[PDB]
């Protein structure tokens, strides 16, 4: 994904669904970035328990 | 307005960058990032955030952000002699705060822990 | 798992060994808290061309 929008930023401006395809990845990342934090935060409190 | 003329004023200023930071809008912040006096800004804004990571304010991080995403191409080749030894030490500057950003999450998680077990006390 | 580790805290605390009892429970943990400063990186990267997009 880096490399193809290193290469490929105009483009991206110029075709609409790739930018609403963006906008839903940008979504769906954030969505994983919660994720790694609930799972960076459970394996954080768990050291308490050890 | 606010922000034209201290851009005006630093084309003679950190203090420019703080006073039309009185503004705090983000339509604001692209429009005057346009508006090459943007290294201009740069000088000062380099050199403020290089000396603080921890700033709790928004308008220099933010502006930093519209900054490395309007003018992303250009401002590697303003100079390759004395902003570049600012930028391979602000490579340093910023990325302690990148290690500690797991672990700070570790803790953000560890307080909720023991709130949780103290609302589970009250009943 | 939250109100799992929130109830039974107290004895979570008393065994001594819980790296031996909760080892894939850890790995799926890590396995999503690596992949936090890619998707870090990821958000800069989408996010310059976002501001370049949206505007023109």
């Amino acid at each position: 994904v880096a490399v193809v929008l290193e290469l490929y930023g105009n483009t991206l401006e110029s075709s609409p669904v790739l930018q609403e395809l963006m906008i839903d990845l940008k979504t769906k990342v954030r969505h994983e970035i919660h994720k790694s934090k609930e799972a960076q935060r459970i394996e954080g409190m768990l050291q308490l328990l050890t | 307005x606010x922000x034209x003329x201290x851009x005006x004023x630093x084309x003679x200023x950190x203090x420019x960058x703080x006073x039309x930071x009185x503004x705090x809008x983000x339509x604001x912040x692209x429009x005057x990032x346009x508006x090459d006096h943007l290294s201009k800004i740069f000088l000062t804004i380099s050199k403020s955030i290089t000396q603080n990571p921890w700033n709790e304010e928004n308008l220099l991080p933010l502006w930093l952000k519209w900054l490395l995403t309007l003018k992303s191409g250009e401002l590697n080749s303003i100079k390759d002699k004395h902003t570049k030894k600012n930028c391979k030490h602000l490579k340093s500057a910023l990325r302690s705060s990148e290690e500690i950003l797991p672990v700070l999450l570790g803790i953000q998680g560890r307080l909720e822990m023991l709130r949780r077990q103290a609302k589970l006390r009250e009943d | 798992v939250k109100w799992c580790l929130i109830i039974h805290g107290g004895y979570l605390v008393s065994i001594p060994n819980l790296m031996s009892t909760l080892s894939s429970l850890h790995s799926t943990l890590k396995r999503r808290s690596d992949l936090l400063p890619r998707l870090l990186a990821l958000d800069a990267r989408l996010d310059c061309t976002i501001n370049k997009f949206k505007t023109l």
